[PDB]
């Protein structure tokens, strides 16, 4: 899937101000295809906007976007110091590959998952992570493992639909391997042949309602919810 | 007899009860008729066999 | 059966580019991993982009044909608007002899195998020479594979635990 | 040559024959030539034939 380009990766602005942010790609890419996040450093990400117009749950009205085709855009009606944060641009490839913008810092001038096993290995080594679920049906949703270097653009390591169509990146594939358990309400990621590119903080992510189930859950083609992530490192 | 390459059974929902009680009546009718005729035939034929033997010795 | 087999009337590949095909559900599973019936397909839009359809087929094989399809009844509307983007349902499955239309709404129902939703299943025979058409504004289950056959005579059915 | 469709409806190549007020039995061939000149489904062909048995 396509390379994106955010605009700008950081900005510095005053209270009582709008903020226009443009995430645009190589190709023209159809518009209920992106979603938009924030994150405070130390906090996990939070969901804001989807499909270039429409708005998530538990919300004000101020963040609002537009654009189509090659150039998608999220704009902001008012700026506040509680928004001091990095905002992201995450899109579902038709090649079933999430792709990521490189984060956009707003500087303001004057239910759950749980991860398991983050830490150190030797480079060229081998280690596993797990995640585990709480208070939902891990049956339904298409899951994603994700990475992030500190104060860097994200990268999408892997994800899998609940019927087995895997998707990795061509670089990361083969060195990682996943496996899912719905009767367990838990997930696994066995990993080998690990170098400094893997020195980063990872996240387990619940995505997409596949087609059909009972619930008061609708779906988007956004994420459902994140986890808190954990650090992983090679060293010697 | 001629025994066809036969398939007996059927089944129905509960909005077909005309056809259910029919097909029951149908089949039970046939079953009873073969039953009755054949049973009488065994009785009669065995009697006529006894009389055939009795005749031959006489 | 005198002859019976399975073929690919409409390959999943290249039949439906303009509708996302790959969605499945989780009660329909395989070794505790989700799935959906082999012979059929879901269709939904291309990122919330439903165009409406008219497609067709008639026999070239010269044997008789057996065809299956489905009619979607969500348990809630947010699916209906999200997937197909019309509250209106209108499908028209058409042949020479048989033809029928379908215009459902949402009917809430109780949980059954952790499902309130429903898809009512519908089928027909199709002979050599004759055409089938499907027309729709969504809420469909389509054929991936269809059943080629000849007739058979005289064999049948058993229920048995033996 | 006619079908029952061509008979009942008034197909001009089928002789209407209104004088035929009642009769003994119906005569067809198996493969009736003249079905409907403008085609169309004809539901309950069975039922109409059975009612017009006699
Ligand atoms: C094929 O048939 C088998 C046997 O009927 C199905 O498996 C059984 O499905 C029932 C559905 O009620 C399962 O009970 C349920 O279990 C879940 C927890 O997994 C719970 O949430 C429900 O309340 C209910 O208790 C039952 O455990 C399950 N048994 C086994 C051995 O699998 C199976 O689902 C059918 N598969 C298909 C594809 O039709
Ligand atoms: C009553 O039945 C007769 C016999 O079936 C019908 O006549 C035949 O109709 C066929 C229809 O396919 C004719 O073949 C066609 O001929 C035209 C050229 O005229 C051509 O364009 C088609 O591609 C096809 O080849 C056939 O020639 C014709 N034969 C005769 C002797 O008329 C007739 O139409 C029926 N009439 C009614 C009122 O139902
Ligand atoms: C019934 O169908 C036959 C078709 O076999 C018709 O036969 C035709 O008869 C005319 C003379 O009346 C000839 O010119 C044609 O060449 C014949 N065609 C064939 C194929 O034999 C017959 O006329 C029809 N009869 C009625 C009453 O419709
Ligand atoms: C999809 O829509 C486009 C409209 O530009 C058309 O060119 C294409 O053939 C369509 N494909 C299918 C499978 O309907
Ligand atoms: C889809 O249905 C609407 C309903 O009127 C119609 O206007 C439109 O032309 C239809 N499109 C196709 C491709 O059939």
């Amino acid at each position: 899937e396509i390379v994106l380009t955010q605009s700008p990766g950081t900005l510095s602005l005053s209270p009582g101000e709008r903020a226009t942010l443009s995430c645009r790609a190589s190709q023209s890419i159809s518009g209920y295809y992106l979603t938009w996040y924030q994150q405070k450093p130390g906090q996990a990400p939070r969901l804001l906007i989807y499909g270039a117009s429409s708005r998530a749950t538990g919300i004000p009205d101020r963040f609002s976007g537009s654009g189509s085709g090659t150039d998608f855009t999220l704009t902001i009606s008012r700026l506040e110091p509680e928004d001091f944060a990095v905002y992201y641009c995450q899109q579902y490839g038709i090649s079933p590959v999430i792709t990521f913008g490189g984060g956009t810092n707003v500087e303001i001038k004057g239910v759950q998952l749980v991860e398991s096993g983050g830490g150190l290995v030797q480079p060229g080594g081998s280690l596993r992570l797990s995640c585990a679920a709480s208070g939902f049906t891990f049956n339904i949703y298409d899951m994603h493992w994700v990475r992030q270097a500190p104060g860097k653009g994200l990268e999408w390591v892997s994800g899998l639909t609940t019927g087995g169509d895997t998707s990795y990146s061509g670089s990361v594939r083969g060195r990682f391997s996943i496996s899912r358990e719905n009767a367990k309400n838990s997930l696994y990621l066995q990993m080998n042949n690990l170098r400094a590119g893997d020195t980063a903080a990872y996240f387990c992510v619940r995505g997409v309602r596949e087609v059909g189930a009972t619930g008061g859950d609708p779906f988007y083609y956004a994420m459902a919810v994140w986890g808190q992530g954990t650090t992983v490192t090679v060293s010697s | 007899m001629n025994t066809q390459f036969t398939a007996v059974g059927k089944e129905f929902n509960k909005l077909e009860r005309r056809m259910e009680n029919l097909n029951k009546k149908v089949d039970d009718g046939f079953i009873d008729i073969w039953t009755y005729n054949a049973e009488l035939l065994v009785l009669l034929e065995n009697e006529r066999t006894l009389d055939f033997h009795d005749s031959n010795v006489k | 059966v005198s002859s019976f087999e399975r073929f690919e009337i409409f390959p999943k590949e290249s039949s439906w580019p303009n509708h996302t095909t790959t969605g499945v559900s989780a009660s329909c599973s395989h070794n505790g991993e989700s799935s959906f019936y082999k012979n059929l397909l879901w269709l939904t839009g291309k990122n919330g982009l439903y165009p409406n359809l008219s497609k067709s087929y008639a026999n070239n094989k010269e044997k008789e044909v057996l065809v299956l399809w489905g009619v979607h009844h969500p348990p809630n509307i947010g699916d209906q608007r999200a997937l197909y983007h019309t509250e209106n349902a209108y499908v028209s499955v058409v042949s020479s002899h048989y033809s029928r239309k379908f215009t459902p709404e949402i009917a809430k129902r109780p949980k059954v195998r952790d499902r309130e939703g429903r898809i009512n299943y519908y089928w027909t025979l199709l002979e050599p020479g004759d055409t089938i058409i499907f027309e729709a504004n969504g809420n469909l289950i389509a054929p991936r594979y269809a059943f080629a056959l000849s007739r058979g005579f005289g064999s049948g059915i058993i229920n048995s635990n033996a | 040559n006619c079908s029952v469709a061509g008979w009942i409806l008034g197909n001009p190549e089928c002789e209407l024959l209104i004088s035929r007020e009642s009769w003994s039995y119906i005569v067809e061939k198996p493969n009736p030539e003249n079905g409907t000149c403008y085609p169309g489904h004809f539901a309950d062909y069975e039922e109409l034939r059975e009612q017009l048995s006699s």
